[PDB]
Formats: C-alpha cells, structure tokens, sequence
C-alpha cells in the first residue's frame, strides 16, 4: 500500500458527491471530472489543476463530456479518475459517479505498482461510491458502450444525454 | 536502508536488492548431502539431491535455514541483520508455515524488519491489474489463483504438480529416442538449456507434427559444452505440449488450459466476466514463445462463445513476482509498514497474520 | 428551493428531488456486517444481509439512520439542511415509528421542514415507483407547500406534532 | 382520483386499504407478507427441479431478473398447466451472465401463481384476489359499489403480463354478477 | 416415532424436513449441498499442508477412509484448536496401504467443522446446526416444542464421535432456554 | 414372495431383499468410460468417473438403467420379473424423474409390481442406511402389500399412475 490521500482530494470528493443549494453564477464552476496524481516524492494523492473538467462548460465548449475525457488521460502513465455520469435507463433516469482506474501497459512498473497497491487507500476514503471501472487498454476505455455496460449493463439505453 | 527480496521459488531462489530491475542471486534450490552443499554447489559435485520447497510448501524446514544462510552470505554478500528482507510465499500456505517463516527470520538472522507477501497478488499487481486470475506456473508446481480486487479466493486456487521439472524430465526421455543419452545431473542442465532456448508451444499440435514429420526446416542445432552439435527435430513443441496434454507424463489431471477454466467456474458467477479477460501468466515455465495464443485458443474453445477471452503476457513474467516485491520494498512510504523486531517481541510469531 | 422525496420502502429506497419523472437513487435497503456496506456495494460484496424494515415498521434504528445518511451523502451528494425532505409510510403504522422518523430527521440532520405522507395516497396521486411519482408530483404543488412541519413549529410541540398534523 | 381500494404489493409486503371520497377506512386495512421477495424465493426453490441451483444471495439477483423479465400470470391455472404439460410451445430460453442458457417451462406462470395461492410457499393467507374481496366485504355496504369498480394497483409485483385480467376475472367471480369490476392498470404503476 | 425433524446428511446432500404426527411440512424443507464428499475434498485440500498430495480419484478413497476412521467433531472449535496448537497429545498416526505413515493434527477436527462452518470450502450456507433451527423457526409455533426435543439424525456423515453433543449444544444455544433439546443418535443411523 | 428395496441414492446404491437388517449390496453409483465399469470395479480401475444422479434428479438415463441392470444381475444375481422392487426418491422431485423411473422399471425389466416412496419417510420408519432400513421394514408390512402399482394397473393408466397413487 503505502501512499495515502491528502486533504484536498477528500475535500474535492466531499464537494462533488454532496451538492447543496447554490447560486446560478457559482453553480457553473463545480467540478465535473477530476483526475488524481502523485507528487515529486510519491507520497500523497494530489489532483492536478491542469487537467480537469467543469460542470459549467459541459454542453458548451465541451460537446461531449466523455469524448473529451478519454484524450485527457495520458497514455504513458497511470492515472485515477472520477466521472459524474448522467445516463438514461429504460427504467428511469439516474445520475451517479464513476471511479475509473486508468492503467495502461505502456507506463513503467514504478507507476503501475504504486497505483495498484494503493488503490484500497483511496477507494476506502471515497465513501458511498458504487460504480467501479477498471480500464487497462486504451481501446476499451475509448469505447462508449463499456460505460453503459459497467453502469447498468444492457439496461442503459442512453448515456450522457444521447442514445447509444 | 536497502531492502532485500528473497523469492522462495520451487526451483530457483530469486534474491536481490529493492529497486533493481532483476534479482542478483538466482540459483537452484537443492541441498546436497553425500551418502552439506547447498544450492549451486550441489550441481558441480555423488550427492542425493533434496528439495525442501519441492511443491511450493516448505516440508523440510531443517534445510531452509541453510538455504537462507547461503542466500544471505555467499549469494547476496550482505549481512542479514542490517538489511530488511521481504519474503514471498506460495498460495494456499498454512498459518503454521507462515508463522514458522517469520519466527526463523526473526530468531536466527535477527533481521530488524521483514514482510511476507503472496506471490499471486504481487504478480497481478506487476501487470497493472487488481482483479484477475493469475497463472503461476513455476518449476515445481502450477497454481491458478483467481484474485478479486487484491484478495485471492482460497477456495478456487487450483494446484497442479505439472511444471518445468516434469517438462525437463519428459525432454530427457524423448531425447533418448533419437540417440542423445542425457541421464546424469550434469547433462540435465544441458537439457534445461535446450528446453529454454529451443522449445516453443505450437498453435496446433496435431497440425504442427504433420509438417514436422515431413519438413526439415524445423530441425534446429544445439552446441554441447564439449563442442558436439546435436540436432533436435519435433521435440521443440512436444516438450511444452505436456502443459496442455498431461497424458504425455501420465497424470490424469487436465492441462493448464482446462484447470484455469475449472477454477474460474468455481468463483462467483458475477465476477467470472472479469476473470476471463484478465488471465495473467507468470513463472519461468510460461516463457515459451506462442503459449498465450494456444491458451487463448483453448479457453475460447472451452469458454462460452458470447464472452471474449483476453490473454495478456508481459515479457518480464519470469521475474515479475520478484520485481513486484522489489518495487514494493523500494517504496519511500513503505518503511513504516514493515514488521519491526519490537512488534514481534510483543506479539509473538502471530503478528504476521494481523499485519498481512 | 427543491424538496427531497424519500420513499423508504421495505425492499428499495427510492430517493430523488422534486419535479422530475424518475427517481435517480434506487438500491436495496440492507446493511451488511463482515462475516458496513449499504445498497449496491452490499449487493456486490462475504456479508450477512438483513433488512432494517420488517413489514413496514423499522426494526433497527442505527442502520436505518445509516441508510438515510448514505442516500443523502454518498448517493445524492446533498445536505439535508437545505432542501426539505418528504418521507412515506404505510397506513395502520405504529406511532413510535413515525415519532422516531421525525426525531431522527429533525435532530440528526436538522431539516428545515418535512412531512410524513401515506404511500398509497401518493401512488394514487401519480395516477392523476408510483409512490415516488406521487410524492414528486405532490411536492411541486403550491397548496401543499404550507403544511410542512417546520423546526420552529417542532420545538414546542416535540415529536408529537406529526400525529396532529399529518 | 380519491375513491377506490389500493392493491399495493412491492418487494416485501402486500397491503390493501379501501379509500372513499377522502375518508379512508382503517378498520379494513389488510396486510399480506407475500410479495416479490417470496416469489423470488419460490422461483429459486422450484428452479432446482430443472438442474439449476441458486443458493447464494448474489446469484438470487439473477433469478430476480429472470422473474422480472420472463414471468407472467395466467388467466387460469389449469388450462395453462395443460398447455405446459403438452408441448414446449410454452418454454423459452434465457441468456445467463455466465454464458449458459436455461429452459424454463411451467415455472413462468407457477411462481407468480403464489400471489393467488399462498399454499405454495406455505403461507395460510388468502391470495391477493381474496384479501381485497374480504376487505371490501368488511367495508360499508354503500361504498362497495364504488370500491368494486375501482381497484387501483401499484408496485413492481403488479407488472406481470396478464395479472390485471386474472385479478378482474377472480373479482367478478367473487363479487355479485350485477356489480361491474374494473382493474385500473396504469403503465407507470411501478 | 412419527414426530420430529430429520437431519439426513449422506455423501452428496444434507437435507432437513420437519415431520409432525403424520403430517410433514413441505414448506420448511431445507436442502444443503454440503455432505461427506465435500468434507473429503476439504480434507484433501488441507492435507497438502502436511506434505501428502492426493490428486487422483483412486487416492481420494484413502482420504475417505481416513476421514471415516480418524475424524471427529469437537465440542467447540476454539479450545480444541488451543489444545491442537499446544502439544502433539492430539496427533495420531495412520497406516497407509503403501506402507508409509502419516501424522495428522488439527485436521482430525478441522474438516468435520465444515458441517457447521461452510465458509471453509467456500459455501455461504448456514451450517447444519443453523439450518435446522431456521427450518423449525419457519415451522408452526405449536409444533416447535415437539420438534426441538426430537432431532433425528441419519446418514454416514452423522457418525463422527461427538457430533451429537455439538449438535445439542449448538441447538440449545440457538433455541430458548426453557425448551429442552434432545438429539436422537441411534447406533444404526448409517 | 420377497420384495426388493433399492435406495438409488446420489452417492451410493443400497440394494437388498426385504425382511433383513443390513443391505447386502453397497457400491458407489458412477459409470466410467475408458479414457463401462460400474461400482467397485470402477473404484478399483484410467476411467473418467461421473455421477448419473445430480442432487436427486437423474441426469443421464442410459447409465442409470445400466446401474440398475448391474445391481440386479451382476450384484444380486436375481431377475426383476419375480420379486417386486421398491424405489426411493427425495421430496419436491420433478415428475419426469418418477415417470421415467416407472417406465424403465415396467418396460425394460417388466416387474410384477413396484412403488416409489420417499427417503425421509422411510428413514423415519426405521426409527420405529436408515432409508434402506425403513424400506425393508416397510416392505414386510402386511397393510402396505395392497398399494403396489401393478402392471395390470399400469397398462391403462400409463406412466401417470405414480403421481395419483404414491
Ligand atoms: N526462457 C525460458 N524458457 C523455458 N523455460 C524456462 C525459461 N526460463 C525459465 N524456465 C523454466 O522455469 C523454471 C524456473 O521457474 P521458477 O522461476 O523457479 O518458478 P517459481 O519462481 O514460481 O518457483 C526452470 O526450471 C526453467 O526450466
Ligand atoms: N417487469 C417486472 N415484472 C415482474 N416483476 C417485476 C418487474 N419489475 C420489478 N418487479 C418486481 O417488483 C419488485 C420491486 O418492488 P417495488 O415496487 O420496488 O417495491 P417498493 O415500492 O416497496 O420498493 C422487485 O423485487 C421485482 O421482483
Ligand atoms: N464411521 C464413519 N465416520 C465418519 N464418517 C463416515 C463413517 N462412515 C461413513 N462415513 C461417511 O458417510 C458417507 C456415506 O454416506 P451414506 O450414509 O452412505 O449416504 P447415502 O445414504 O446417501 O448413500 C461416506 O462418504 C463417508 O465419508
Ligand atoms: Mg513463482
Ligand atoms: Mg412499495
Ligand atoms: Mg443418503
């Protein structure tokens, strides 16, 4: 295991999971999808301010929240993710968050072992999360059908405001 | 400061320092005695070979202390009492053995800090995965360990006595059919080198044998240490074929392609989908070129047609179990997770069960 | 502004905001101790599942408030202090259950207002998850917005305001 | 509407309360512990006779989905059994998550019959078609004319294909002939 | 006799059916797939930790006879483990057909414990001491007084030395104190 | 005169005459094809053992009737045409299994009479191999000798007499 989580990531998770009554001007800077990284010393899980996605921009500059999110993951390193999905089922309309464990084969072993052995140190601190998505290849995470297959299986008819 | 990683292999003890790319000390696990030379010395010398780790479980504890003493002094060339040593154990290991290992390590060598990890979870983490069945085909045994988010299911762990040792024995048996009589322990090393350098798993055994019986381009040429050049024909694919057809050796147990399917069908029904597409191979025996394709073909023949089978085989799967432990022990945040001698003095040998 | 409607059923917990067609949060109402885990994480995972609600009465209260905290924070990611919550129950229900419901909602979460309706009456509203549909179509009604029991009304009345109001 | 008895049957409890033009009758509130979970247990118990053992809780969800998307209530039990006995015209296959396929026959309409014949899982309670009639007969004699023609159904258990027709037929079999029976079956009653 | 629940556990299936004064209760028939074959498999799996590998079917019969004539059920698991941990006072040797001798320790009472703790072979089912209590609690409330004092055991798996005492102790641990528990252990129950 | 009682269990086949204490024929119920052999010869001998009976239902019928013919001829050295046979089964059993049992016993062996009892009821009889003890103590009873289904009764009824009789 080893690596633990910092206070900023826990604060961001508590901010994203539990939303409250907010003003229409502030509600547009909420966090939609944020990744997690390691510092220089590889001892804390820190979010990078560079790569991120806001809730405000979704549907505007970012035509597709998921489509613009696949290319945001670096293919030469291991990364965490937290995607807020809005999928439509035959039964009803749900809005859940997804934990994506990005781990390509092109990354070095030093970045794969650290992120694989410390996954229980981050997932345990993220209380209330259900949808877990472990993705190693890039083609499997690039496809749109896999998210509906993991979320609800064949029941999900539409994903992110558009049908499958 | 630096941590040691002594992998207790069934036929090759892998030892080295944390952070390196590969183990430094690699020697066969044998304790020679005349009618006590341990490890590499036994092969050079009239002795009865003994294996204390023959089948993945330490049944002869008396020789394990000598094995570890040799590994620490004459192989790693470092003092054990000044460097922490990480150890790996085979799956389905009893609690008594897990306690005896740490008790010996703490009472004989007096190492300040140690840690015991499972080979299966280390080999799975070394492939960038946390959920998936790992194929640990070593020198003495072949284990099929299905793991779920880093927690191996002990009820579905299949153990197979077919491994590289029986493959070497079958190669020795089939090489005498042409006229090459390798009977002694010295020629056994040459047979092992031939198996490592010239053997390969065929995609279709029956079809490959048809071309081997007619074509002459498949025959290779090996150079003996004494200068003789022996030619090997259809024995390149017949030797590793036993792993899929154990009728060659005589055991009724199914091949490594069917034990995997039998172990996957023993776990939960909802996690079988993540086990068929996360089959990881490890051990030195899975280093044959073309074994992943044969495994995928056999599983797709066995598994249902609807679900897909993805077989990933890293090029460093031979020492992946040691590389994983080395990277885990070389962590800058792992120095507080070791089992120091004070906690051992407080809690007895049972501390390893709570810590690990 | 919006109101929460929480159909704390015996087998499923349909929880969602008001004014929408479908409940966003649906999961079995069981807690599992290692042989806690609530809902889908319990369904996926070595546990000993058990239902806190019998035939309508809430047998155990710690796991019930745990499920409420879960569906409020780890499932909807909202605080109860902002939006009013709407609870449902079956008729011919022991008054102790409704009293404990009101006490838990007003003391642990400190909601601004709440209400305890009847599942069948709401399922009839939906006719023009039926209970949740009726609760959601009921919470948007303007005439109903006046009869929520509020904390300021709850202080002097104690946990007995629910019988006289609802 | 405000008038009519409600047949609410979810996953754990089935209860009926007749409600008039705003005043409900609490003395006629019937409660039956037979619901979808009991139906799933009965389906698991009767599916072992075909060679499919579901013991664990995780598996039981597969049986739950099978009951949700493959089970229906017959118009009558006897003739549907006669059709089940003769031919496989009734059998239908299902795609399991593991890859295997199963062939269920009379179990498609035998396990939903427990709603009307509780003697299958062992309960002594009158089926959902008799508890409603007994509660209406316990109600007032002037509101029975309005409660007979208004039987509002709800819950996920009332989503079987053909449950409305059987409920109707059973109630007009129990109720007098001159009275007309109506079974409001909304498409969003889940 | 005609009254009492039956604990029938053979080589492949363990099932319990409570029977009153001629009328049995089919709705409380419990079935557990844990039996002697599973115990033999668990003994084979746990005997490899001592250095004795039994892989083939022919050999497995030797393990079956070893379990038949060397295995017993403990009064309680914890104290017997404490005695197993300390000293070899518990170990006993066996004469193999090939001529070798083996020394089994805690395996004499660990593999029969699977009957009460199915989590060893991986099953999620409640042990044989809890399924009987759950079936009696599913039975009628007036026949429980007669079923508690009549637990008829049968089959070859119920022939371990001390299984009757542990069954008793477990049932009076589960059943109320005022009720008296009796475990009929006939000498020809095989 | 004597009656045969055959407890065709899932793991063992206890077969013997009526009126005696212990079953004379006991062997595992498996058939082995060379990689047939039934019972102890299969246990001694390169085969691929498999059980024709799953959890009570008979999966394969050819090997089941083969085991029946074996335990009748090569183990007891008696013909089924003379002594009536008694079969056992578990409750909550598919009717197809009992129908095929009756059809095989009446068509292939042509028994004068037979009966399909319940294993647990017989094991209770033994209380005053328990199933076999109860079957053997049951077959000697005079009152039971009248309710055997006979071939003359079986002709017009077909293989459906067993459900209405037993
Ligand atoms: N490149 C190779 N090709 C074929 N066989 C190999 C190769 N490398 C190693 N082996 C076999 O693997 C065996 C050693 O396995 P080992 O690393 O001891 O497994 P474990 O670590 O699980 O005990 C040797 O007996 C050797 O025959
Ligand atoms: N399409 C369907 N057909 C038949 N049964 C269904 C269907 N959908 C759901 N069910 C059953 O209904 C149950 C859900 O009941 P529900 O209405 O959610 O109860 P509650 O309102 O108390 O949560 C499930 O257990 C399932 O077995
Ligand atoms: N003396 C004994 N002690 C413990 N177990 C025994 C003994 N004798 C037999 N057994 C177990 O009982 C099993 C036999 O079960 P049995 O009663 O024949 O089942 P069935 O009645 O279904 O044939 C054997 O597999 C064996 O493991
Ligand atoms: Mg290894
Ligand atoms: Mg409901
Ligand atoms: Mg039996």
């Amino acid at each position: 295991s080893g690596v633990a989580v910092s206070d900023g990531v826990i604060k961001v998770f508590n901010d994203m999971k539990v939303r409250k009554s907010s003003t229409p001007e502030e509600v547009k800077k909420r966090k939609k999808a944020v990744l997690f990284c390691l510092s220089e010393d590889k001892k804390n899980i820190i979010l990078e301010e560079g790569k991120e996605i806001l809730v405000g921009d979704v549907g505007q500059t970012v035509d597709d929240p998921y489509a613009t999110f696949v290319k945001m993951l670096p293919d030469k390193d291991c990364r965490y993710a937290l995607y807020d999905a809005t999928y439509e089922t035959k039964e009803s309309k749900k809005e859940d968050l997804v934990f994506i464990f990005w781990a390509p084969e092109s990354a070095p072993l030093k970045s794969k072992m650290i992120y694989a052995s410390s996954k229980d140190a981050i997932k345990k601190k993220l209380t209330g999360i259900k949808h877990e998505l472990q993705a190693n290849c890039y083609e499997e995470v690039k496809d749109r059908c896999t998210l509906a297959e993991k979320l609800g299986g064949s029941a999900v008819i539409s994903l992110e405001g558009k049908p499958l | 400061t630096t941590a040691l990683v002594c992998d207790n292999g069934s036929g090759l003890v892998k030892a080295g320092f944390a952070g390196d790319d590969a183990p430094r000390a690699v020697f066969p696990s044998i304790v020679g005695r005349p009618r006590s030379y341990v490890g590499d010395e036994a092969q050079s010398k009239i002795l009865t070979l003994k294996y204390p780790i023959e089948h993945g479980i330490i049944t002869n504890w008396d020789d394990m202390e000598k094995i570890w003493h040799h590994t620490f002094y004459n192989e790693l060339r470092v003092a054990p009492e000044e460097h922490p040593t990480l150890l790996t154990e085979a799956p389905l290991n009893p609690k008594a053995n897990r306690e005896k290992m740490t008790q010996i390590m703490f009472e004989t060598f007096n190492v300040p800090a140690m840690y015991v990890a499972i080979q299966a979870v280390l080999s799975l983490y070394a492939s960038g995965r946390t959920t998936g069945i790992v194929l640990d085909s070593g020198d003495g045994v072949t284990h099929n360990v299905p793991i779920y988010e880093g927690y191996a299911l002990p009820h579905a762990i299949m153990r197979l006595d077919l491994a590289g040792r029986d493959l070497t024995d079958y190669l020795m048996k089939i090489l005498t059919e042409r006229g090459y009589s390798f009977v002694t322990t010295a020629e056994r090393e040459i047979v092992r080198d031939i198996k490592e350098k010239l053997c390969y798993v065929a995609l279709d055994f029956e079809n490959e044998m048809a071309t081997a019986a007619s074509s002459s381009s498949l025959e290779k040429s090996y150079e003996l240490p004494d200068g003789q050049v022996i030619t090997i024909g259809n024995e390149r694919f017949r030797c590793p074929e036993t792993l899929f057809q154990p009728s060659f050796i005589g055991m009724e147990s199914a091949g490594i392609h069917e034990t995997t399917y039998n172990s996957i069908m023993k776990c939960d029904i909802d996690i079988r989908k993540d086990l068929y597409a996360n089959n990881v191979m490890s051990g030195g025996t899975t280093m044959y070129p073309g074994i992943a394709d044969r495994m995928q073909k056999e599983i797709t023949a066995l598994a249902p047609s609807t679900m897909k089978i993805k077989i990933i085989a890293p090029p460093e799967r031979k020492y992946s179990v040691w590389i994983g432990g080395s990277i885990l022990a070389s962590l800058s945040t792992f120095q507080q997770m070791w089992i120091t001698k004070q906690e051992y003095d407080e809690a007895g040998p049972s501390i390893v069960h709570r810590k690990c």
